[PDB]
DNA sequence: GAGGTCGTGAGTGAT
DNA sequence: CCATCACTCACGACCT
């Protein structure tokens, strides 16, 4: 009865030791496997062994001397480094001529690494966002964190929170950026509002080109009136899914056959028509 | 009879641990009031890091031109934590900054287990192990949401993070490490309160730079009317929960806006309902092209179970 | 004879 | 002021 719950929750202690062991053995064999003076042998060393290769391990690497430690600035700062999705670029606190750049900067916008180095920040830098910069580099300090925006790459603007310390002059800062068919957008009356780039492959444009644009223009004398007439019905058709047909033009003059399919999407709650959107097909 | 020769094995154990403890080079302070099991993890994450960082030279690190009490500035200029661990669930390092943003301290959270499955709630386990199921987009981003228990709901943070290369290694072989930096989302941002027309009433000023439009321009004009016409569905489908229902709803969104100078910006949106007929307000995060591949893989898998 | 494991009491607190 | 709870800690007996 009650002497049976007895060694019932004896059986719960019996398996919360269960898991206890197997888990320290667990940490154990994982430690194992993981310090090479122990991750070879594979008949594993007794447990006294590698907790001793183990010691040895930590102490051979914390014989540094002259939080306290468990990270280098040196380990933190190169995990930032590659980690942030940011860069480093060393300035100057007297002029401000670039003096260190990183090739952290290489990937994250595809801009050159030492093209920095060899020219000032400023350069290439809105000037408006200079005004204060210079006055915050400035000596007579502070923990800095001024907002300042920067260029992208140029080859093949965007803010980072520069947060840090001044240097000798010199400054040194750093921290995580601040940050075949074609489907196209109509107005209840046919003008492109947006269009993909998908136009320079099934009718030879520029997105730009069309947009601002009605489409009847475009289309063959002997479909216009079709065309329109059908555009009429698909606004009053609430959204029903519909397709025309006609004849695109194209800055090659080729008179080239195509189908295009559109409906209306409403806000649910103002019911109102807020854009067509017409999916093409260049055959 | 072992009793003799089991109690020398048992103490010679205790004693190296021991060794280890003091020779932690964690703080003087909290290791008096630690636990045998935690002590051992401890010291297995710390093992594991240090041959994972002595394995390689400080290259393009370059040192001195910073110090570490500067060092530990930045990290106290950093809105969340930072985690890095191995795919296999093998936590490596955990700045202590986590407690300014989730009050348990790095050392009683890292006790009583050793793995991010440890640290997070079983929820988004699978989902977790999921993103992390795919080990390829090497030295590209990833992005993904989750929770950490909390000091006891347990806030959701969000994760942005790279993979890296696994040294020369038998273990690191099939597990290369992943660095990344989290923050708890529910307070880089601009913050959208709209109406039931998901009409544009005020912007964070923000925006301008995430968007090249000014404040004043957005006054007034339809955010459908930046809307991709692909993730448009998405978008639609949430507005009508959002206005099917009455009370405090919340909803997710992956988007993508245009903008003034042209090109593409994706985001990710999150929305709740102040009152039933009170305005929506809504937190807007910008990522990156994959940086909305994983989320858009995350949000469809929670959605396949309903 | 070594290495390791499944088991329990006594003392220890946070809920 | 105990009262059920997990969690940590030793210990003689027990596989192989």
């Amino acid at each position: 009865s009650s002497a049976d719950k007895e060694r019932l929750a004896r059986e719960n202690h019996s398996e919360i030791e269960r898991r206890r062991r197997n888990k320290m053995t667990a940490y154990i064999t994982e430690l194992s496997d993981m310090v090479p003076t122990c991750s070879a042998l594979a008949r594993k060393p007794d447990k006294l062994t590698i907790l001793r290769m183990a010691v040895s391990h930590m102490k051979s690497l914390r014989g540094t001397g002259n939080k306290p430690s468990f990270l280098t600035d040196q380990e933190l700062k190169h995990l930032i480094l590659e980690a942030a999705d940011g860069f480093l670029f060393i300035v100057s606190c007297e002029t401000g001529r670039v003096v260190y750049v990183s090739d952290s900067v290489t990937p994250v916008l595809n801009q050159p690494q030492s093209e920095w180095f060899g020219s000032t920040l400023y350069d290439q830098v809105h000037p408006d966002d200079v005004d204060k910069l210079r006055e915050q580099l400035s000596t007579s300090g502070s923990r800095r964190s001024f907002i300042c925006r920067m260029r992208c790459g140029t080859s093949s603007f965007v803010v980072v929170h520069c947060t840090g310390y001044i240097k000798a002059f010199c400054l040194v800062a750093i921290g995580r950026l601040q940050v075949t068919e074609f489907i196209s957008r109509h107005n209840i009356e046919g003008i492109f509002t947006f269009v993909d780039h998908r136009c320079v492959a099934t009718v030879g444009y520029q997105p730009q080109e069309l947009l601002g644009k009605n489409i009847v223009e475009f289309c063959h004398p002997e479909d216009q009136q079709l065309l329109r007439d059908s555009f009429q019905q698909v606004v009053k058709l609430k959204g029903q899914v519909l397709s025309v047909m006609f004849r695109f033009r194209s800055k090659t003059r080729e008179w080239l056959w195509m189908r295009t399919s559109s409906f209306t999407f409403q806000n649910p709650y103002s019911d109102e028509i807020e854009y067509i959107i017409c999916t093409n097909t260049n055959v | 009879s072992t009793k003799g020769a089991s109690k020398a094995r048992r103490d010679q154990i205790n004693a190296e641990i021991r060794n280890l403890k003091e020779l932690l080079p964690l703080a003087e302070a909290d290791k008096v009031r630690l636990s045998y099991l935690h002590i051992m993890s401890l010291a297995c994450i710390y093992t594991r890091k240090g041959v994972f960082f002595a394995g390689g030279t400080p290259l393009a690190g370059p040192t001195g031109l910073l110090s570490a009490q500067e060092l530990e500035d930045i990290v106290a200029a950093l809105p969340g934590f930072l985690l890095v661990f191995t795919a296999e669930g093998k936590l490596l390092y955990l700045s202590e900054s986590v407690s300014e943003h989730l009050g348990h301290s790095m050392v009683d959270l890292v006790a009583q287990g050793d793995s991010i499955y440890d640290i997070i709630d079983p929820a988004d386990h699978l989902t977790v192990r999921q993103q992390l199921t795919m080990p390829s987009a090497l030295d590209a981003d990833r992005l993904f949401r989750c929770r950490f228990n909390t000091s006891k709901g347990n806030k959701l943070v969000l994760i942005r993070g790279r993979f890296h290369a696994h040294p020369p290694g038998a273990y690191w072989a099939g597990n290369p490490v992943f660095t990344a930096f989290c923050a708890p989302l529910e307070p880089a941002m601009f913050q959208s309160r709209h109406a039931k027309d998901l009409a544009l009433l005020d912007v964070s000023e923000s925006v301008l730079i995430y968007l090249g439009f000014e404040r004043s321009e957005l006054l007034c004009k339809s955010w459908y009317g930046l809307l991709h016409p692909e993730d448009l569905a998405q978008a639609s489908s949430q507005h009508y929960r959002l206005l099917a229902e009455s009370g405090d709803i919340q909803a997710e969104m992956v988007v993508r806006l245009q903008a003034k100078h042209g090109g593409w910006t994706w985001i990710y949106c999150m929305l709740y309902s102040e009152g039933p007929e009170g305005p929506i307000t809504a937190n807007n995060y910008p990522i990156s092209d994959t940086e909305a591949w994983s989320l858009r893989q995350q949000l469809n898998s929670e959605d396949t179970q309903a």
